[PDB]
RNA sequence: GCGCAAGACGGACCAGAGCGAAAGCAUUUGCCAAGAAUGUUUUCAUUAAUCAAGAACGAAAGUCGGAGGUUCGAAGACGAUCAGAUACCGUCGUAGUUCCGACCAUAAACGAUGCCGACCGGCGAUGCGGCGGCGUUAUUCCCAUGACCCGCCGGGCAGCUUCCGGGAAACCAAAGUCUUUGGGUUCCGGGGGGAGUAUGGUUGCAAAGCUGAAACUUAAAGGAAUUUGGCGAAGGGCACCACC
RNA sequence: CCCAUGAACGAGGAAUUCCCAGUAAGUGCGGGUCAUAAGCUUGCGUUGAUUAAGUCCCUGCCCUUUGUACACACCGCCCGU
């Protein structure tokens, strides 16, 4: 695991949880 | 080809290194008898001294490496 | 089923009169089959020949183009269409540690023949020169290019096609350029790289007939 | 069929266009105009192997076939327009080009001017492949 | 660590050069970093030049040469054995090897 | 083989050469505007490289509105390869790659080394400007110009060597002038994970940039370099239990 | 030991072994084993050559340079659902 795909996975998780928070309200 | 070449005979003047994958052929410097101006490099299979002469079907093609 | 070389003619081509050897080769075309005419399909054929096969003994790596526009029977009479150069010579003169100068000029003759005089130039290192680079400034290149443009627009504008075609056969314009540009920066490899046909006038048979004598 | 010239002293001239890629070879023979071809044979027409289409053996077979066809026509001298694939890709000619030209010369046919007619670009478009390109 | 004083290139005060494409591969190697090859050779090689000489309508005709410039990626330049690896002390030789043949 | 149309790009000349604050910049010509360096017995006379707030520019990719879509080509379709491929390989192919305007401000944006100033070895080259001097050339005589050659000076990209000196060592004319520590001045780091994550603010059409922890867990994580080791890395040597 | 009996086998596929001068090979004779005993082994002697005075292609071994996140040493270390 290099830093590029770890950053990509953290970005995807943050985008998913931000979308869930903004559509939950 | 379709060309009839008379037989030309040539004399060795210096022995050189041995070519071939198994060390079977020998690069060698050989010069002609009818005209000693030009010298040609040929590949010869067999044990060659310095001083003897050679028999050539052609007098044109150059020698090369193992292949 | 039938072989297609039974209804085929044979023709001989000829070169114009500024060259030495009139006969240069042969061509072939099919017979007149119905509405099609064999002379109509024999016009658009560019003959790409060498100069040493056209003169007796002169520069071999210069090349010329010939286009067919005259046919009446068993003979094709051509005209100048373009002068080229061999790629091996052009790649041989190009080398590192020197400055290449290229100038193109659009110029017209007295008659309606529009030319395009491409030219090249390569610098020379002196016999006592210890340096390796031997380049030139950009304004020196601009001055050399301006001199080349005014030289090759001087020698084509005043005269017709029949004089500049004869002038292109020996090294005349290149020697004039090399002699004139010895003061700006001395360069040695100057030759006309390419001449391209651009515009041709309305076809006249009398001038073409008086071309060959 | 035949030509009107004398067949004793002088000889006739044509041009042979030799394409040499890395998977095919061409021996295309046309007249001095370059417009009217007489016979075209390719190295893939002589071998039943897709990998052996570009080789000296297929080149020699095609050269002997076109030499026989030109001898029945009566074309006795040729100028070589040798070219590779050209373009944006590589410029080195194929390995069968030298053997094709040698086998064309060995049939007893005259050889004149030799020049390289590879269509080199000034600067063409983007080549095939990514930034990392073709790798294995 | 830093293996070389430079970085396998000829860029000192530029920061950017135009990229080129490899001949075998299609790598977008920078121009100053790639191994550039300039070889000269005849149109047909020496296995047939005598047969070409005895097939011509000319007399003592000179065979023309062929000019081409090759751009090699460094992986392709080592895989095709154009350039090899050296020792630490032998790396400080900017001169080319002598061309005896 | 002949011409026609469209779009893209400027090879060979092309270099450890140049310019620019940095990204970056290679066909010819013309117009506008700016700038380093050299030269000066001109001019102002302390007007200064340093910088939180703030401000301009900023590779590619990404979003929005117009005609263009040549080549190449994310996603997608197909065929081989493999025990297993919606990977390497090959054929097509949308969005993009191309222009004009509206955005974001992130790169191994790296010389992985802030800026100004003083000092501290030698040598050979290259680019610019100036200066001095036998000789050759633009044909033969005389001057100035360009070219070549021999030097000197100033700025700049760079190169070779070492007991100046320094460093943990790779190495360095700066990474030197440092316990014999002090020329001036911005940003920034205190074991390794958690983590550039959560929350709050701010910017943005969107994607997302800036500021940025804690709980908990561990005794290691890392840098330089010598010997056998192991290569689907290269170069050699030997052997009739290897070959010819 | 004596007399009858008279099969396969017509110079051998893929593959493979040994050997540079008194050598391979065709032959015989001693010793060990042995109460009776050599198609085995070790020695001795007779006749006695063809080819080669080289190579790293194959089969192995040795060494130099380079790279290393390995040192239980690649049968190693180590990433993720
Ligand atoms: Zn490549």
């Amino acid at each position: 695991m290099r830093a590029k795909w770890r950053k990509k996975r953290m970005r995807r998780l943050k985008r998913k949880r931000r979308k869930m928070r903004q559509r939950s309200k | 080809t379709s060309r009839v070449q008379p037989i030309k005979l040539a004399r060795v003047t210096k022995v050189l290194g041995r070519t071939g994958s198994q060390g079977q052929c020998t690069q060698v410097r050989v010069e002609f008898m009818d005209d000693t101006s030009r010298s040609i490099i040929r590949n010869v299979k067999g044990p060659v001294r310095e001083g003897d002469v050679l028999t050539l079907l052609e007098s044109e093609r150059e020698a090369r490496r193992l292949r | 089923v039938v072989d297609p070389f039974s209804k085929k003619d044979w023709y001989d081509v000829k070169a114009p009169a500024m060259f030495n050897i009139r006969n240069i080769g042969k061509t072939l075309v099919t017979r007149t089959q119905g509405t099609k005419i064999a002379s109509d399909g024999l016009k658009g054929r560019v003959f790409e020949v060498s100069l040493a096969d056209l003169q007796n003994d002169e520069v071999a790596f210069r090349k010329f183009k010939l286009i067919t526009e005259d046919v009446q029977g068993k003979n094709c009479l051509t005209n100048f269409h373009g002068m080229d150069l061999t790629r091996d010579k052009m790649c041989s003169m190009v080398k590192k540690w020197q400055t290449m100068i290229e100038a193109h000029v659009d110029v017209k003759t007295t008659d309606g023949y529009l030319l395009r005089l491409f030219c090249v130039g390569f610098t020379k290192k002196r016999n006592n020169q210890i340096r390796k680079t031997s380049y030139a400034q950009h304004q020196q290149v601009r001055q050399i290019r301006k001199k080349m443009m005014e030289i090759m627009t001087r020698e084509v504008q005043t005269n017709d096609l029949k004089e500049v075609v004869n002038k292109l056969i020996p090294d005349s314009i290149g020697k004039d350029i090399e002699k004139a540009c010895q003061s700006i920066y001395p360069l040695h490899d100057v030759f006309v790289r390419k001449v391209k046909m651009l515009k041709k006038p309305k076809f006249e048979l009398g001038k073409l007939m008086e071309l060959h004598g | 069929s035949l030509g009107p010239q004398v067949a004793e002293g002088e000889n006739v001239f044509g041009v042979c266009h030799i394409f040499a890629s890395f998977n095919d070879t061409f021996v295309h023979v046309t007249d001095l105009s370059g417009k009217e071809t007489i016979c075209r044979v390719t190295g893939g027409m002589k071998v039943k192997a897709d990998r052996d289409e570009s080789s000296p053996y297929a080149a020699m077979l095609a050269a002997q076939d076109v030499a026989q066809r030109c001898k029945e026509l009566g074309i006795t001298a040729l100028h070589i327009k040798l070219r590779a694939t050209g373009g944006n890709r590589t410029k080195t000619p194929g390995p069968g080009a030298q053997s094709a030209l040698r086998a064309l010369a060995r049939s007893g046919m005259k050889i004149g001017r030799i020049e390289d007619v590879t269509p080199i670009p000034s600067d063409s478009t983007r080549r095939k492949g990514g930034r990392r390109g073709r790798r294995l | 660590t830093k293996k070389r004083r430079n970085n396998g290139r000829a860029k000192k005060g530029r920061g950017h050069v135009q990229p080129i494409r490899c001949t075998n591969c299609a790598r977008c190697v920078p121009k100053d970093k790639a191994i550039k090859k300039f070889v000269i050779r005849n149109i047909v090689e020496a296995a047939a030049v005598r047969d070409i000489s005895e097939a011509s309508v000319f007399d003592a005709y000179v065979l023309p040469k062929l000019y081409v410039k090759l751009h090699y990626c460094v992986s392709c330049a080592i895989h095709s054995k154009v350039v090899r690896n050296r020792s630490r002390e032998a790396r400080k030789d900017r001169t080319p090897p002598p061309r005896f043949r």
